[PDB]
């Protein structure tokens, strides 16, 4: 309920490779939880027959994880950019490091 | 330039590399197009090893660029790990469609129709096309990589699309006359040989008897052969009046093997009960989904029709009960239809292929509206003179003139024949015959010296 009830999402401005990043503000949890997780979303992307289910990019969770930025330009020499989106119209929404724990915001970790 | 970007884009081909590797990469950010052949690719190995399945490596792995392909492969030992490959042209499934027409297993035919090779046997459909189910049948016959998504619906549509749109050239069907195909394989009728599996491919038989071959019937000796024997000596004597007649049934009874045009008309001429109705069925045990009973529109009614477009690729069609064309209130034969059922290729998709013997059964001489010397050269006629009446009235039939000998009625050979009993000695008496008469040469002769008709022309002359 935490990461479906509240999402916000960012269209690139490339058309013919569709590029979309999604954000749950809701959901909070560590980096090795993430880690771990690759494992599953490898197997999920395997076996669901949702076609975006197999464009997901498990590589970015790596040390130092670096994404472009909502509104920043991916190359100095490229012009693919990531903009605003409705109806979320605060950038703190599209930016995974912003932490904000209320009371529908859940948090979970790794018991090891 | 360490990298050709004639292939893909590096950053997805480095995506690629980096999906195959489970565990973190550390250095993936310095792999570009002027080192990703040197530098060594250090892992931090928090999970197994997706290549070797160990704990960890104790050196790091390293990428090699040949034949438009990347070589992964682990330093220091290199047994310890296994090599992997990523390939950087051609969809997937184009590969897998090119594998599976590579196999020769499906095929297309002159009529823009599509055969495939389905469980020993040349399948074929319209009304609903059948090449997923080839896919699904061959999946068994293709590595891992393959058979692993070779399984989801629309994968299968993708490679189906494919390979519809690479089969361009036909090819021809059915051009061994000689070969009897069933549904198990194909059985050679020069020798006694009978192929099953592959060697039954190289023969494209797409129309099949509909019962499964046994070697252990087709022996000689059989429980039915003998009264199989009896059965054809009581129909047929063996005698010197009616000597003739036995090889010219023996030879129309063997040409309803042979897959190509015959070249005559065969009538069962015959009185009541003299067999030839058991003939008929003998013929449709034997020889399955091979024969079919048409009606009489192919004769007394306009050809250009379900009754004409079934004969394709038929080995043998019969026709029953002529009603008394002598007499009044009947259409005649029409001969402009024998003009036409002999030629190669039947018009009634219009065009057919005519492999059948066709063979009339008849009680009275018919007569034709016209009577031409093409008449003279493919019609024959069969006598039958042996009477199977019941007990009562035997003298009644002893005493006819159209009879030479009668016998007593066995009423247990219909269910017994119906039940395909005489299935095999039958047919082995057949191909018996066919290497008697039909070897090297299969071509049918007339008589027309035994028409009625026939003699005002010869008293013409
Ligand atoms: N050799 C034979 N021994 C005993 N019964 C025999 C026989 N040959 C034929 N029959 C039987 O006598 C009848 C003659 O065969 P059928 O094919 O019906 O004759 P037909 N009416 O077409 O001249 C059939 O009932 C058949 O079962
Ligand atoms: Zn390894």
């Amino acid at each position: 309920k935490s990461m479906r009830s509240n999402f916000s999402l960012t269209k690139s401005t490339n058309r013919d490779k569709t590029s979309f990043h999604i954000i749950f503000l809701d959901t909070y949890t560590t980096m090795d939880t993430l880690i771990a997780m690759k494992r599953t979303l490898l197997e999920l992307s395997r076996s669901s027959e949702n076609p975006l289910t197999r464009s997901i990019d498990t590589a970015v969770y790596r040390r130092k994880t670096t994404l472009r930025v909502v509104g920043t330009r991916k190359n100095p020499n490229c012009d693919t950019i990531h903009v605003m989106q409705p109806p979320h119209d605060n950038i703190e929404d599209y930016l995974f490091t912003y932490v904000d724990m209320n009371n529908n915001s859940y948090y979970f970790s790794l018991q090891r | 330039k360490l990298w050709e970007p004639g292939f893909i884009s590096f950053e997805d081909a480095i995506k690629r590399v980096s999906k195959i590797f489970i565990n973190s990469i550390i250095n993936f950010n310095d792999l570009d197009e002027n080192n990703f052949t040197t530098v060594p690719l250090v892992i931090d190995y928090v999970t197994p090893c997706a290549l070797c399945k160990k704990r960890s490596h104790k050196h790091p792995h390293q990428l090699s660029l040949e034949n438009g392909a990347i070589r992964i492969y682990k330093t220091g030992n290199p047994h310890s790990c296994k090599v992997k490959i990523v390939p950087l042209d051609g969809n997937k499934l184009f590969n897998i469609a090119q594998r599976i027409l590579d196999t020769n297993s499906v095929l297309l035919t002159e009529r823009g129709d599509h055969i495939v090779w389905i469980n020993n046997s040349w399948k074929f459909n319209s009304e609903e096309p059948l090449i997923t189910k080839l896919i699904l049948s061959i999946r068994h016959q293709l590595p891992k990589e393959y058979s692993s998504e070779l399984l989801c619906p629309r994968k299968r549509k993708t490679v189906e699309a494919n390979i519809r749109d690479m089969l361009v050239d036909s090819v021809e069907t059915d051009t061994y006359p000689d070969k009897l195909p069933f549904k198990n394989g194909v059985l050679d009728l020069v020798d006694g040989m009978f192929y099953s599996g592959d060697d039954a491919k190289k023969y494209t038989c797409t129309v099949s008897t509909g019962f499964k071959f046994d070697d252990t019937k087709f022996v000689e000796d059989s429980p039915e052969m003998e009264e199989l024997m009896n059965i054809i000596n009581d129909i047929q004597p063996l005698t010197d009046e009616n000597k003739k007649n036995r090889e010219l049934y023996e030879k129309t009874l063997s040409s309803c093997l042979c897959g190509a045009t015959k070249g005559c008309l065969t009538f069962f001429f015959g009185e009541t009960a003299t067999g030839k109705s058991t003939t008929k069925r003998l013929l449709k045990s034997a020889i399955g989904d091979l024969f079919v009973e048409t009606g009489q529109t192919i004769l007394t009614d306009v050809l250009d029709n379900p009754f004409i477009a079934n004969m394709h690729l038929k080995r043998s069609v019969f026709c029953s009960e002529l009603p008394d064309f002598a007499c009044s209130g009947s259409k005649k034969i029409r001969s402009d239809n024998i003009k036409k059922l002999t030629e190669p290729c039947v018009i009634g998709k219009i065009n057919n292929r005519n492999h059948a013997t066709i063979i009339i059964d008849t009680n009275y001489k018919p007569v034709f509206d016209r009577i031409d010397n093409a008449l003279m050269r493919r019609i024959a006629v069969v006598r039958f003179r042996t009477h199977f009446s019941q007990p009562s009235g035997r003298e009644a039939a002893e005493n006819n003139d159209a009879y030479d000998k009668v016998k007593l009625l066995d009423e247990g050979l219909d269910g017994k024949i119906q039940n395909n009993r005489y299935r095999f000695a039958f047919l082995y008496l057949l191909v018996k015959w066919y290497k008697k008469y039909h070897i090297p040469i299969m071509k049918l002769y007339p008589t027309p010296e035994e028409i009625p008709d026939f003699a005002f022309y010869l008293k013409i002359g």
